[PDB]
């Protein structure tokens, strides 16, 4: 335990995360770079994501918990463009260091941010556009314009046309005709390492690591004679020869009683296969294993089955097939049968393990993007990049207002807060301008990684937005030349920038109020 | 605590040298003329000598993350080519080395360097597609070109001098599969002893087991049955049962009921009309004598991998629940006899009912060649099976990399700007891949490669490098050709993996637990 | 041992006293303290600070023991009790150098507190009449506490929602267990909802999740402790069996025992069925066809709140359910916030409790919010039995501080200096305020001497305008009755610490 | 090749990368912090940098000896000497290993390239000679090329007139001891004064006048400390102190007789090598003669060249030897310590330049600038040929090296072209410190010379291609030949190392 008072724990505590957050600063925007982080277990995770790095990174100062606690709420709120947003989350604490040297009270610094935060949002509401005013066709065209700037962020952005139709067609299957709804829970992306990254397709369903046991039949049967969705079924109770699970004892007083125990399972072997054959269910998933003597009769009756399937994947199958998993053998009925359009096992590599793929060609509740790639490290990075796209469309649904991206929002509200600071006067004039000054570091940081003059671009933005009130002029991240964002189809959700900046401002209010740091062991 | 972090200054230099240091071991393994390496394991004191880095780089501990992704992508190469796949790590190491010299000279931002490799990879796909030749239209030349495709892919191991004896093995075996891409159908057995050229291709199955006591070593016109039922351990139950008896009289009746259990079980087996029986587990003495009384062969101790290969090669089916004798199928072979291959005699099958699979007999001088021939035959017919699916092929052997250099150089003129430096760097690094190949045979990589470079620009596509004579020879005359599907995945994955390694500005080392 | 041991016991309280300096006042800052639960506590009020603070020296537990007494008593602004008691020990250092015994010090502070109990009644005034009352007086008292800790800017929206929740409390009952609430993570910091009944998070997932209806017009509440799953019997499941067909009958009997109880759950027809124990996947697909709300793994405290709300009961037998064991409410609307569904009980037969649903990821925010509700019930209890209030901001102690200087000036010799040290110790409350506000404590305390003498009484200190003004006319007020037990408790604790001349530690 | 030469290539490049920021007029100075004595020195020249840095590679220590050669011959811009040899080691990592060529063949490729490099330097040389009117006026702009490579360049135009008038007073003196450089703390570089005379940091006596006109100055090597030292192994044998007190006192009069011999010269100023006792010092006051003492060795030597006198030990003859005369010897106090300012020398035999600066590190470092600049002025008088610098000379040689590669052809052309590519990396490194585009500036300069324009060059101030004759960039042939011929032969020895032998430390 150390004794820290005064500017010791009121400055270096903020300066700590200031040097830590400057590490990921080089990853801002599509021009950013990746990083290597070795886990304590020895594994290595390579990603540029600000939330993924800070989650598994073990630091010293307790301020790291404040940065992770914010990212926990951001994933459930916005979680869109994490590489872009994570940099501006710490930009509010950098400007507060200059106001402390000037003699402003730390609480007056924190209270001055919330005053200018409500006025900056009102200015952003002027230039926002309503995408919901159009039809469904123009709405999907707005998604294609947004999926270019928004969806593509990290690596694999080389070819963005392969994943463009993946995110667009994913929200088309599950959506309301009035364009108010979201479900991101039934959409799960399970990828594999193989082939090329351009081989990704759209297959709605789940990918099971376990294949069909008893390699004495065909790997996949595409059609079905009974039609009606192949009659998918899942048994909740484990599949075993029936025996009491509770403690019991057997008493054999004669040879005949021992012979009846032989025909005991023999009568149950035929009883279990006939109840399934009577229902005609082709796909029967056993949760825990199966009986060795029944490993044949399933193929004899043409009953493909699998073993050791996780309960999480079983929930997505029943909701996708619109069926109900069978809780009890006596409760087995044709009313609980599911609907499966096509089921097959992917060849994957040479041998390896064949991956069972359940696919529904029609509208289904479980939407999945088929993903294959050569690099193993890009798997978790490319999936989580498209996982945020589920919340991107969600921001366009719940919030019909959309603003032009490219850092043009912070420049637009910069001129408003500068004018609103002169109305209050007092000591808050420099405090309100400081809140807008911290937001002015975002455009200068965007041009840092691209090799463009930070101020030379920022000076043109305020000069151009002075004559015309349109916000389409913004920072050019990828080097497209002219800074008009309307021709480049660069748009960002309104609620995305709203909450992520507001929640960061609300959190920094309590951070600047920290004076003494007391750390005790667990 | 104890977290060592390197900024863009240290991490940029440390990440590039990491792949170059370990990459020097796989540079000499390129091509049929490539060399091998040795690894000393601290556990069991074993070693693996091979030119394929999938089993080399995986067992080499390394603290540089730059080569960690290179090992994971080797499984993709293990699922496609499998032989001579070290060029993926060699070409990636050259891209990291040329980019290291490109940032020290041009001093452009690393993201711009990646944008140059993105436009350079597009020109490489156009040169391979326009040069793709499809001979599948003529079935006569198709079966003959499979030998030329084989001669390229089947030279890896030290035994490649025997390829002329081994070319007939993969030629007739791919014709027997008729579309079987799985290695579980292909029967690969290892035999110690005999000459290196003694390996032959026999039609049938070879079993390493034997007959227990009275089973005749030669059985003709036999019905082969495969059963997963339990024999050796008998009574083992696993019920909730317990045993209570008043006197030893009924105690022996339980053993008498055990005989009646097996007597009624062999009665259902006798209804099958089989002269051959196979079990997954061991066979108890009592049913072993019952097999000899009824004239039924006995085979035991077939593991999970071997129980399938019996029915897959012979076309049979694993049968359980004997209560349905006529609902299943029975395997059949013309001649079932015990032969002697090497020291351990083996059980030979002849005249299988289904020719869907074949058995390749492998005899070699040393144990080092056992796992060495396994790696060469790991992907052998599967490579030929992928040529059955994708029939477009292109001349390989180092010339195809020079043909793509002409397309990249042509595209570099239309691009120009400051991004052409990274585009030209990809062409310069690609031309160094056959240069290292010429360095492995000890021949001239200067004058020969310089002539091959001007020959591609003169409009001669068939020009290539001769490995045996060390001169300029046409690949169509030597018979060196590779499929379009394999080479496309090698060049693309090497460039995609190199884009990630150039993006590392930081290396964080956590304190070990 | 000796005079040095008393100073060692005082120095142990100084480390706690110096840490609680920012913890008092609206403009006071916050302190960061890490505990063994991996919960970082950033708070203003020192209520929960002393509970989670790591105690090193054994004598420091004296301030912790008296804190829990004032925790359920007041709970708001109780950090000044240990600060004032610390000043009494800090100002006792020159007294220890003299020959004044701690018992002579005991009589000095007691006479000041014995009069202070009478002064608080004199300094205050009965309001009642047509003046500030319910929906008004409750808003003025709750705004002082809450807005002085967190949500400084948005307190207009935030406190207004919490004050409206306390309005449901009525007299003639005034139950103290009505303050029970829940913690809802996630959401915006400025967004909050009002709920008049118990809310409980799913905490588990099952295949019938998306098929669960969220809206019931007229549900029926039923509480059952029966766990639904396949498991062994209570004591011994051993069964002696002879025939072979009876073993499958056991499998049927194990099913018939469960399946018959599953039908009894659907036979009742109650649209709300809660299980005190976990719920497995065996009864899921069956009970899901009935489309009745169900929640498992419910805490025992939440089940007792339902019993105290709708008057239900928990029974282990379905055939013994009485007609009154099925409760009804006005409306049932299941809310989902951040992929987490929350049940809502609206219109219970008797419900005086209001469970506030908060938002945000920060866990330390609800610490003072639950404490603000703990102070809100104290305001209601102390506004009924005795009707009176005083000014806010913390200037009330400075009014009686000079009154003690005037009386004790002529009273029995040396006892003037001891009481004058107490009145000097009462100045620490505005002293710590002027330090954290960047003001000048010299000019303000000198003006208070005229403000508490020629300035009559009610004039306080205004932090907003950086001036001295009347908080009573400003309508911002502070509870008067909470200072009676706060000032008297610090005296008995200070007199106990100063009376310990030695400390024994075994082993 | 691999284990034989490993650290000889990368290790030598890493040393050149540290001084890479020091190359060029836009470069910066490196701080040298010694682990002992807790001292420090700030110097651009690699002579001091490479000497004080610990070198584990024996090949790096060889670069110190070749640096000392250019230190005495040139001394300015010596960083590019070791950097040019480092680029030859980088190209040798490929041609010897990758291309698999014997090192001697690579050396032979550089041997034929060194002969072709000398032909390009002589033919491209510009002859400035004969009339000294336009020649001396051109020396103003010619000096500014190598005058300031430092951050002190603000003093260029100021010291340009002082350095030009310095050789004008010498009137053809090639000895660097005839010039006097004075280092004074405080002030600015623009406050440097240049007068005809010498300024000494010592002072006069107590009663010596502050102004004396038409004074005759005479020095000597004698020792006035006290008494007489005589020979070794002496002693005094007397009966009592009556004779001993006379022997010590009489020698004070015997030295006065030697001072009486000084008065026969009629000199108004006397200068002694060693210290002077108070009694012979007061005798100089009675005669009205100034006194100067405390000169170890060069104290009397530097003043002898300015006054043009001669050391007189015997004082016997007031006829022969030499008598120096200065118009005004008046003591002039500059800065803190009082200084002795001499003016109106008998001849132009010597000259003195006074420098003033605020930082002590600027005085010691800028002393090497004027010391090397005067050496260049002496070489332009002897050697009549000059060339053009500023990155242009490397591309002109590259045209001749590439021309010779076409005649040789074969596999040696790879080593000949690598020598040209090594000459292409020097302006890249030269322009690397300015922070401008290498591909843009080099391509415009390299292609312009192939088109027949030899007057172009790299301009790092404006970041474009400009005429070196208009900007005043001129290098003498003696400077250019000494750098190229030494750097070409410097790496020739480093490429001959086939083994590394490490001796056991003492």
């Amino acid at each position: 335990k150390k004794r820290q008072h005064g500017l010791e724990a009121k400055k270096s505590h903020i300066l700590a995360a200031r040097s830590v957050a400057s590490i990921i600063k080089t990853s801002l925007g599509p021009r950013g770079l990746d990083k290597i982080l070795i886990s304590p277990d020895g594994e290595i995770t390579i990603t540029n994501d600000g939330a993924t790095i800070l989650s598994q990174m073990e630091l010293d100062n307790e301020i790291a918990k404040l940065l992770v606690q914010l990212s926990k709420s951001q994933d459930d709120e916005i979680g869109d463009g994490t590489t872009g947003v994570v940099v501006l989350a710490s930009a509010l604490l950098d400007q507060a260091l200059e106001l402390i040297q000037k003699g402003i009270h730390p609480i007056k610094i924190a209270n001055g941010f919330d005053e200018a935060a409500k006025l900056a949002i009102s200015k952003l509401e002027e230039t926002c556009d309503d995408i919901s005013a159009s039809n469904d066709e123009l709405f999907r065209d707005f998604l294609l314009r947004a999926a270019k700037t928004s969806l593509g962020s990290k690596i694999v952005s080389k070819d963005h046309d392969r994943f463009a139709e993946m995110a667009v067609e994913a929200v088309i299957n599950v959506m309301d005709k009035d364009r108010k709804d979201v479900d991101f829970d039934l959409i799960k992306m399970q990828g594999r390492v193989g082939g090329s990254i351009s081989d990704s397709k759209l297959i709605n369903g789940v990918i099971l690591d376990k294949d069909f046991s008893h390699p004495q039949m065909p790997k996949c049967v595409l059609p079905k004679e009974g039609s009606d969705g192949v009659k998918l079924a899942i048994l909740t109770c484990p599949f075993e020869p029936p025996k009491p699970k509770t403690k019991h004892k057997l008493d054999i007083s004669s040879v005949e009683e021992y012979q009846k125990l032989q025909t005991y399972e023999q009568d149950k072997f035929k009883e279990m296969i006939d109840d399934v054959k009577k229902a005609g269910a082709d796909v029967v998933i056993c949760q825990w294993g199966f009986d060795d003597e029944a490993n044949h009769l399933l193929l004899q009756n043409d009953l493909p089955a699998v073993r050791w399937v996780g309960g999480q994947e079983l929930e997505h199958i029943a909701i996708s097939t619109n069926g109900r998993i069978v809780p009890r053998f006596q409760d087995l009925s044709k009313d609980k049968l599911g609907t499966c359009s096509r089921i097959y096992e992917q060849e994957f590599g040479t041998t390896k393990d064949r991956m069972l793929i359940i696919e529904q060609s029609k509208e289904t509740k479980t939407v999945t993007c088929f993903v294959r790639g050569s690099n193993k490290m890009i798997v978790d990075e490319a999936e989580r990049a498209l996982h945020d796209s589920l919340c991107v469309v969600r921001n366009l649904v719940k919030d019909s207002r959309v603003v032009y991206g490219g850092g043009a929002a912070e420049v637009t509200m910069s001129l408003a807060v500068s004018e609103e600071a002169d109305k209050q006067r007092g000591i808050d004039q420099y405090a309100f301008r400081g809140f807008a000054q911290a937001l002015d570091t975002i455009p200068m940081t965007l041009a840092e990684n691209s090799g463009l003059d930070p101020i030379g671009t920022l000076s043109t933005l305020k000069s151009k937005q002075l004559k015309e009130k349109i916000s389409n002029i913004g920072v050019d991240c990828l080097g497209y030349g002219s800074n008009d964002m309307k021709e480049l189809f660069v748009v960002d959700p309104f609620i995305g920038k709203k909450q992520q900046i507001l929640l960061a401002t609300q959190l920094c209010r309590m951070i600047l109020k920290i004076d003494n740091v007391i750390i005790s062991g667990k | 605590d104890q977290v060592t972090e390197e900024r863009a200054e240290n991490a940029r230099l440390s990440a590039f040298v990491g792949a170059i240091a370990v990459g020097d071991l796989v540079k000499s393994t390129l091509g049929p003329k490539g060399m091998d390496k040795l690894l000393q394991s601290a556990s069991s004191n074993t070693c693996m000598v091979t030119n394929d880095g999938a089993t080399i780089l995986k067992s080499i501990p390394l603290d540089n993350p730059a080569a960690k992704v290179l090992v994971n992508i080797s499984k993709v190469q293990d699922d496609e080519v499998g032989d001579g796949t070290t060029s993926v790590t060699v070409l990636s190491a050259e891209l990291l080395r040329e980019a290291e010299k490109l940032i020290d000279q041009s001093k452009i931002h690393p993201q711009t360097i990646i944008e140059g490799y993105r436009l350079a990879s597009a020109a490489a796909l156009d040169a391979l597609t326009k040069a793709a030749v499809d001979n599948s239209h003529d079935k006569t030349m198709f079966r003959e070109d499979l030998i030329h495709i084989a001669k390229t892919t089947l030279s890896s191991k030290i035994l490649s001098q025997d390829k002329d004896h081994f070319a007939e093995l993969a030629t007739n075996a791919i014709l027997r599969l008729k579309g079987s891409t799985n290695l579980e159908h292909i029967q690969i057995i290892k035999i110690l002893g005999g000459k290196l050229s003694d390996s032959f291709l026999d039609e049938g199955f070879i079993l390493a087991k034997k007959f227990g006591n009275n089973q005749p070593k030669r059985i003709e016109n036999a019905k082969i049955l495969i059963a997963n039922t339990t024999l050796d351990t008998d009574k083992v139950k696993i019920f909730g049962t317990k045993f209570k008896v008043d006197s030893t009289a009924k105690l022996a009746q339980l053993e008498k009921a055990e005989r009646e259990k097996m007597k009624n079980k062999i009665a259902k087996i006798s209804k099958f009309g089989i002269n051959t029986f196979i079990n997954r587990q061991l066979i108890y003495d009592y049913p072993e004598q019952l097999f000899t009384d009824l004239g039924i062969n006995s085979i035991e101790h077939a593991d999970f991998e071997g129980v399938e290969r019996l029915a897959l090669v012979t076309g049979g089916e694993v049968v359980s629940t004997f209560d349905e004798p006529s609902k299943c199928k029975l395997g059949e072979c013309d001649v079932i006899e015990e032969i002697m291959l090497g020291e351990q005699p083996f059980l030979k099958f002849s005249g299988c009912k289904a020719g869907e699979a074949c058995t390749i007999v492998l005899r070699g001088a040393t144990d080092q060649t056992l796992d060495e021939a396994e790696r060469s035959l790991h992907d052998a017919l599967s490579v030929l099976s992928q040529t059955t699916k994708e029939t477009r092929t292109v001349l390989g052997g180092g010339c195809a990399e020079m043909v793509m250099s002409k397309a990249v150089d042509t595209e570099a003129q239309n691009i120009d700007g400051k991004k052409s430096l990274a585009v030209e760097a990809f062409a310069r690094a690609l031309r160094q891949l056959p240069t290292i190949l010429a360095d492995n045979a000890g021949f001239d990589s200067s004058e020969l490669v310089s002539k091959l470079r001007s020959s591609i620009y003169n409009g001669i596509s068939t020009s290539g490098l001769d490995l045996n004579n060390g001169t300029i020879a046409d690949m169509r005359q030597l018979g060196i050709v590779e499929s379009y599907k394999l080479k496309r995945a090698v060049v693309s994955s090497a460039s995609e993996a190199a884009e990630v390694l150039l993006r590392v500005d930081n290396i964080i080392r956590a304190r070990p637990r | 041992q000796g005079k040095g041991q008393i100073i060692s016991n005082i120095n142990a309280c100084v480390a706690v006293q110096e840490a609680l300096k920012p913890t008092l006042g609206p403009l006071g800052s916050d302190i960061l303290i890490v505990t063994s639960n991996q919960k970082t506590t950033i708070s203003n009020d020192g209520a929960t600070i002393l509970k989670l603070l790591d105690v090193v020296h054994p004598a420091a537990k004296t301030l912790v023991d008296i804190s829990r007494a004032q925790d359920a008593e007041v709970g708001d602004g109780t950090t000044s009790v240990t600060i004032l008691a610390g000043e009494l020990m800090k100002e006792a250092k020159p007294f220890l150098e003299e020959g004044i015994s701690s018992h002579l010090i005991m009589k000095g502070y007691r006479k000041a507190v014995s009069l202070a109990v009478e002064k608080i009644n004199e300094l205050a005034v009965d309001i009642t009449s047509e003046k500030s009352s319910g929906r008004e007086l409750l808003e003025r008292c709750a705004r002082t506490a809450m807005s002085s800790k967190l949500i400084h800017n948005n307190a207009d929206f935030f406190v207004k929602m919490c004050v409206d929740a306390v309005l449901s409390l009525d007299r003639n009952d005034l139950d103290d267990k009505l303050i029970g609430i829940k913690k809802i993570p996630g959401g915006a910091m400025e967004e909050s909802l009002f709920i008049n009944g118990v809310a409980f998070k799913k905490t588990f997932s099952y295949a019938g999740f998306e098929q669960q209806p969220k809206k019931f017009n007229n549900p029926k509440i039923l509480s059952l402790n029966v766990e639904l799953e396949l498991k062994a019997e209570k004591d011994n499941a051993e069964v002696r069996v002879e025939h072979v067909e009876d073993y499958q009958a056991i499998v049927d009997a194990e099913w018939q025992l469960i399946f018959e109880k599953l039908r009894q759950v659907e036979e009742t027809g109650a649209n709300i069925v809660l299980s005190k124990l976990p719920i497995g996947d065996l009864a899921t697909q069956f009970f899901a066809d009935r489309n009745i709300f169900c929640a498992g793994r419910v805490s025992a405290d939440d089940m007792n709140r339902v019993i105290q709300a709708v008057g239900g009961s928990i029974q282990s037998t379905t055939s013994d359910i009485k007609p009154e064991h099925l409760g009804t409410c006005a409306l049932f609307e299941e809310m989902q916030i951040g992929s987490e569904r929350y049940n809502l009980f609206q219109g219970c037969p008797q419900a005086k409790t209001c469970t506030l649903l908060l938002r945000g990821g920060a866990e330390q925010v609800i610490a003072e919010v639950e404490r603000s509700l703990h102070d809100a019930i104290m305001i209601v209890k102390r506004a009924l039995q005795n009707k009176l209030i005083v000014a806010g901001g913390g200037a009330t102690e400075m009014e009686v501080s000079k009154c003690l200087r005037d009386y004790s000036k002529t009273i029995a010799g040396k006892q003037q200096m001891i009481i004058n040290a107490f009145a000097k110790a009462l100045e620490v409350i505005p002293r710590q305020l002027c330090e954290n506000a960047g003001f000048d404590a010299i000019e303000i305390l000198n003006k208070l001497r005229l403000a508490h003498s020629k300035g009559e009484k009610w004039y306080g200190v205004v932090f907003e305008t950086e001036n001295i003004g009347d908080n009573f006319a400003k309508f911002v007020w502070e509870p008067a009755l909470v200072k009676i037990n706060a000032l008297n408790s610090a005296t008995e604790a200070t007199n106990l610490i100063l009376s310990v001349d030695e400390t024994i530690t075994n082993k």
